[PDB]
DNA sequence: TAATGCTTGTGCCTTTATTAAAGAGGAAAGTTGCGGTGGATTAAAGCACCATCGTGCGGAGAATACGATAAGGCTCTTGCTTCATTTGAAGTTATTGACAGTTGAATCGAGCCGCTCAATTGGTCAATTATGGAGTCAATAAAGG
DNA sequence: CCTTTATTGACTCCATAATTGACCAATTGAGCGGCTCGATTCAACTGTCAATAACTTCAAATGAAGCAAGAGCCTTATCGTATTCTCCGCACGATGGTGCTTTAATCCACCGCAACTTTCCTCTTTAATAAAGGCACAAGCATTA
């Protein structure tokens, strides 16, 4: 699993940039988005497998993202 | 042939998807980087279905937000192009 | 035999809800009257966001709730926006608003 | 094992306000999981609250006043009419 | 005589005030003002001195915040002056 | 006690402002931020009030203001 | 009669820490070690910030520490400035910080 | 009303870290806050850990997950260290 | 304005799957008795908030000249959109294996409750020294030449 | 680069109040023992996550125009700024009243414990109907003339 962050293509920016109301796009938006991606997946994903890891086990389950979730002011309804 | 002026197929793509709901990530990628992104912390992990789901609806959400901001901080400069300065402009006021 | 949901006019479970703050250990003890006011503020807000996301539902001719219309009615009102800043609903999709400047 | 939940009491509400309106079972998680957190908030800001003043007791008092440091404004009044009105028909009876 | 400059003035005004803690709005002022405010609340209600300066510290912090993100948004838009547009942006990408 | 938003005069705003590190200011930055402040002020005031009337007091402490601000994520220290 | 601070080789009120757990009703029971390492993390953390302070005040040619130069150590570090994000300090000031356009 | 701080401990502590620097009330104030503050978050953490898990006991490993959860990165780290090391040398004795 | 491509919303047939409906029991809600622990009441006193009053200045308010920055407009070129072609990887189906999460019991380890006692810590008082303020010097920095 | 003038750190001397130390109360931490329960380990079982493979095929990649938006430069004006004069209400020191905060004792009332009964909700199973998909059609929007 190496250099997977260029699986999120030009498209799905794009589309994700159109659902938010963006008319037009620069050429560096792609890469400044991936990083930021990336930040907000690192930061949730080691908050979710620190609370997977407290329960001694070794899958992570939706309660524990969503846990994860909340502990950032970002509460999400529709997985509990 | 018949070609659209640039900015009118924009904007048909901003009505349309607007009013759907579905995911705009492919899902099997997005596996992928989260299950490498994991990899770093712990390894042997696995992940349940719906908590990659929650992940990606959560990142999707997130991502469409900090556009809305990023578009807002454009137009503030009399333009209509999002620029990286425009993102981190957005993300530094948002305290990140 | 009567229900305490009953007894106070209310459709909420008042005896699940005592039973609820006494598992959670949010006190030592808990008054008689404690659980009626929780059950009715909760009953008042659910009946006030299915009135909302109802509503949306009739304005787009469909006779059923669903998460985008909860989405709409939460976005819509002021007061439950302020509730809810931060809520992400699941399949609810954005509210449609497109700049002004953007438009030809 | 039984998961308990708010369907019911929330079909039953639904159908109070809406007579001809039905509900998707995504709606009802939704809506489940938006009052589970209501409670949640509440219950904390009352014993924080109880805690506070050194009262061991939690009593309608407490919840009124959560509900008005939790709920905004018009909903707060609103909401806090509609304790009030159950309380006292409680108490009457 | 002798006059400065505009700016030089200003920018000796944001180096001197930077280095020093104390408060800034006269507390007559402000104190007059806060209960004005809880008056709307509750009649014949008594503010207890340090309560004051609390909600002081708190405006004066709030303020010089905001201010720092209105700056922020002013040279992103290639100016020098500080405008009410400025403010509305910052605080609707906060969140207010 | 009528008009006392007034009582927030130009210096004081000139003052905050290059606390900030603003170096000019337009016209019409001083009735934003006395709108502003007084929207900050209504909510702070207003929770501290609620925090008073629970203890079934009359005079607002430091405490009731501390528990305020800190119900917004502005949390003080030094009036402990 | 050897207190538990000096078993565990602290300074921190191990006892005081205890029974701040047990008034506070955390939970219906408190293991024995969790006083010994909360009391821990907070005297590291109290020992942190407070070398930073002094080192502040010391840059500063002053023999005390005031709340000017705790302001200063927080906000001139990563991730004390990540704690301590929302977080007001009481006569504390703001790190001097000119833009770079504003500059002739 | 005898009130109780940690003024005395962040005092030795300071004299262990900076033996001729002095502190000033405010000083104290400020950092007896901060500590208290840490402290509640800490608490409520494990507390919220203990509710999760249906464990009625706060044991060493509820306050080292609340410490990962809550504290940043290195700091975290590095308060995890040094109350495993206070722990151990508690069991030792 | 106008014909035309053309993408979207309208309307009907199907179908499936997602919601509507019924029973066992089992898990939990309502009853009753008890009693002691917490809450409401009462009485007092003391301390902190309020309000008056003098004052005498430093900071606020207004005018004035002005010069520097915001804004509008022209140019141009390059970056970003749109459309045709091709393919490469995602979504789905069906199968399988084995690890990991749950549930149930024994039990041995462990934290709570109760009382004792002793000792660390906290409010009060006495003190001195770094820090605050005043006044002056030298270094620093800006503006017209 | 230079001179002149305004601004501020540095330096010292004096007042001061603010931090340091001692005492003695007084509140609470360490000790010891019994006891009930909980969390630890063991064990089977079962749920599902990961892995393989093939098939389709549509969305992503690439390229060729197409063109219009961002940016640089010039010009104008008007508006925030620095400076001088005037006045005004704010911060400070003193004093007096009082109400409202806090503490102590009492009485009563009300909620947790516990066993019981009964009752209402929740998996498992059966059914059915409304929204998604598909196919055909209208219809307003954009585009170059």
């Amino acid at each position: 699993l190496r250099d997977n962050i260029q699986g999120i293509t030009k498209p799905a920016i794009r589309r994700l940039a159109r659902r938010g109301g963006v008319k037009r796009i620069s050429g560096l938006i792609y890469e400044e988005t991936r990083g930021v991606l990336k930040i907000f997946l690192e930061n949730v994903i080691r908050d979710a497998v620190t609370y997977t890891e407290h329960a001694r086990r070794k899958t992570v389950t939706a309660m524990d993202v969503v846990y994860a979730l909340k502990r950032q002011g970002r509460t999400l309804y529709g997985f509990g | 042939p018949h070609r659209y002026r640039p900015g009118t197929v924009a904007l048909r793509e901003i009505r349309k998807y607007q009013k759907s709901t579905e995911l705009l990530i492919r899902k099997l990628p997005f596996q992928r980087l989260v299950r490498e992104i994991a990899q770093d912390f712990k390894t042997d992990l696995r992940f349940q279905s719906h908590a990659v789901l929650a992940l990606q609806e959560a990142a999707e959400a997130y991502l469409v937000g900090l556009f809305e901001d990023t578009n807002l901080c454009a137009i503030h400069a009399k333009r209509v192009t999002i620029m990286p300065k425009d993102i981190q402009l957005a993300r530094r006021i948002r305290g990140e | 035999a009567t229900s305490r949901s009953s007894k106070a006019g209310l459709q909420f479970p008042v005896g699940r809800i005592a039973r609820f703050l006494k598992a959670g250990k949010y006190a030592e003890r808990v008054g008689a009257g404690a659980p009626v006011y929780l059950a009715a503020v909760l009953e008042y807000l659910a009946a006030e966001v299915l009135e909302l996301a109802g509503n949306a539902a009739r304005d787009n001719k469909k006779t059923r709730i669903v998460p985008r219309h909860i989405q709409l009615a939460v976005r819509n009102d002021e007061e439950l926006s302020k509730l809810l800043g931060d809520v992400t609903i699941a399949n609810g999709g954005v509210m449609p608003n497109i700049h002004n400047l953007l438009l030809p | 094992k039984n998961v308990e939940t708010y369907k019911i009491y929330i079909f039953k509400v639904l159908k109070q306000v809406h007579p001809d309106i039905g509900i998707s079972s995504k709606a009802m998680g939704i809506m489940n999981s938006f009052i589970n957190d209501i409670f949640e908030k509440l219950a904390q800001e009352s014993s924080k609250l109880a805690r506070y003043n050194k009262k061991p007791t939690i009593t309608s008092r407490e919840i009124q006043t959560a509900v008005r440091l939790v709920l905004p404004g018009e909903l707060a009044k609103h909401a806090v009419s509609e304790g009030t009105k159950a309380v006292t028909k409680f108490t009457s009876s």
